[PDB]
């Protein structure tokens, strides 16, 4: 099954609506983002260490472009994720909105009116 | 002395016979206690006065927290999650001082059984008999309830009782 494939309005190859512009980017210290730079800095080291070079001195400019490629992907990735996640909600909520007989909110009972079973413990 | 209430901790007003000599030979007890008041009491007095006047000159004090009451968990909807909280914090420190409302019974009954000596059979009876009220009330609140207890359980427990002794009383109505 497809949840989204089909939803109206979707462009087919964008990666980033305009509509996505009317949510708040991730801040550049999101822990998300830092450990993808941290996926980066592990590469470079994993790097270092298959061509028998000095792993934590060998090639200074080398790793800092790895930190650099992953944190600029993963911007780009914690973007789309979360307009996703937005888009979810959003059309939850518009659902829950237009189906009120699917959806209704009955009576709140006090827990001094709702009778429990009781099963000693011996 | 003063550091405890002498009404949640009652004493009998401690009649103690006065000495009746009857023979001419001396009292080695009042001998060795005299020797013991002059070599023993006397110097922990001192150290003790000396302790007491470093005290009083650096007085500062305490106080004994205070809470006020919430709503019970009767009165908290089935998955009103804030108020549930607050009704089962306040559960957990009744349940805390009624134990301690035990142990304070219990702690006069073992002491009226050591105090009374040989007559503590007839002369504990009343100590006895709070001991018994109170075990049977926390009995009833508490027992049975297991570990991962809660004041749902609670509730679920007294509403059984409260039904069980309504169908009882309706049945002997009939008779
Ligand atoms: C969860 C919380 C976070 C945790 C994160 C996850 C874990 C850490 C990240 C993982 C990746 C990082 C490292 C990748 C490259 C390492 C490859 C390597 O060979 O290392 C050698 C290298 C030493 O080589 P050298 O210095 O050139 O000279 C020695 C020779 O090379 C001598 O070399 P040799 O080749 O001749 O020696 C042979 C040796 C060579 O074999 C190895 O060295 C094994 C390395 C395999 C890399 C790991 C695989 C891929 C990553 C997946 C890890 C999974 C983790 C999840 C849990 C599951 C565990 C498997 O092989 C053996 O002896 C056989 C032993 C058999 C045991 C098998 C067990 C292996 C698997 C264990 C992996 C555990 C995690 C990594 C352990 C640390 C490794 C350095 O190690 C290092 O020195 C690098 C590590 C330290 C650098 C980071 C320090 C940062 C800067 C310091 C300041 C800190 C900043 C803090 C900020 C605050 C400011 C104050
Ligand atoms: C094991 C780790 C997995 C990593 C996999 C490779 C990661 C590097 C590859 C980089 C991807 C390049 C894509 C960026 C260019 C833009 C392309 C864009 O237009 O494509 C969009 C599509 O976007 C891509 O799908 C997003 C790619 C991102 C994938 C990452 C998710 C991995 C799961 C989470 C694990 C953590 C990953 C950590 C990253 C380092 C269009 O959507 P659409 O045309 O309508 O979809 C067609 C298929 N449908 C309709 C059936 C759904």
């Amino acid at each position: 099954m497809t949840m989204m494939s089909g939803r109206p309005g979707r462009v087919p190859l964008q990666f980033l609506p305009n509509e996505a512009r009317s949510l708040p980017p991730p801040k550049l210290t999101d822990p998300r983002l830092v450990y993808m730079g941290f996926l980066g800095y592990c590469s470079g080291l994993i790097d270092n260490a298959i061509r028998r070079r000095p792993v934590v001195s060998a090639g200074l400019h080398r790793q800092l472009l790895y930190v650099t490629s992953f944190v600029f992907f993963g911007y780009y990735l914690l973007k789309r994720q979360d307009y996703m996640y937005a888009l979810r909600d959003h059309d939850m909520f518009a659902y829950v909105k237009s189906h009120p007989e699917d959806f209704p909110e009955k009576d709140k009972k006090t827990y001094g009116e709702i009778l429990e079973e009781f099963h000693p413990v011996r | 002395p003063d550091s405890w209430d002498k009404d949640v901790y009652p004493e009998p007003p401690r009649r103690t016979p006065a000495p009746a000599p009857q023979t001419s030979l001396p009292n080695p007890v009042t001998y060795l206690t005299k020797i013991f008041d002059l070599l023993v009491d006397r110097p922990v007095t001192l150290a003790r006065e000396f302790i007491e006047q470093q005290h009083a000159k650096n007085r500062y004090y305490y106080y004994h927290r205070e809470f006020r009451r919430v709503p019970d968990i009767t009165e908290c909807e089935e998955k009103d999650i804030l108020c549930m909280f607050e009704a089962e914090m306040q559960w957990r420190r009744d349940y805390k001082v009624d134990q301690e409302i035990v142990n304070i019974i219990q702690e006069r009954l073992k002491a009226c059984q050591q105090r009374e000596g040989e007559s503590y059979r007839q002369n504990c009876a009343k100590e006895l008999e709070q001991f018994t009220q109170v075990s049977k009330a926390f009995q009833d609140r508490y027992s049975d309830l297991g570990a991962h207890y809660s004041a749902r359980k609670c509730l679920a427990k007294q509403k059984q009782r409260m039904l069980a002794e309504r169908k009882a009383a309706k049945e002997a109505a009939a008779a």
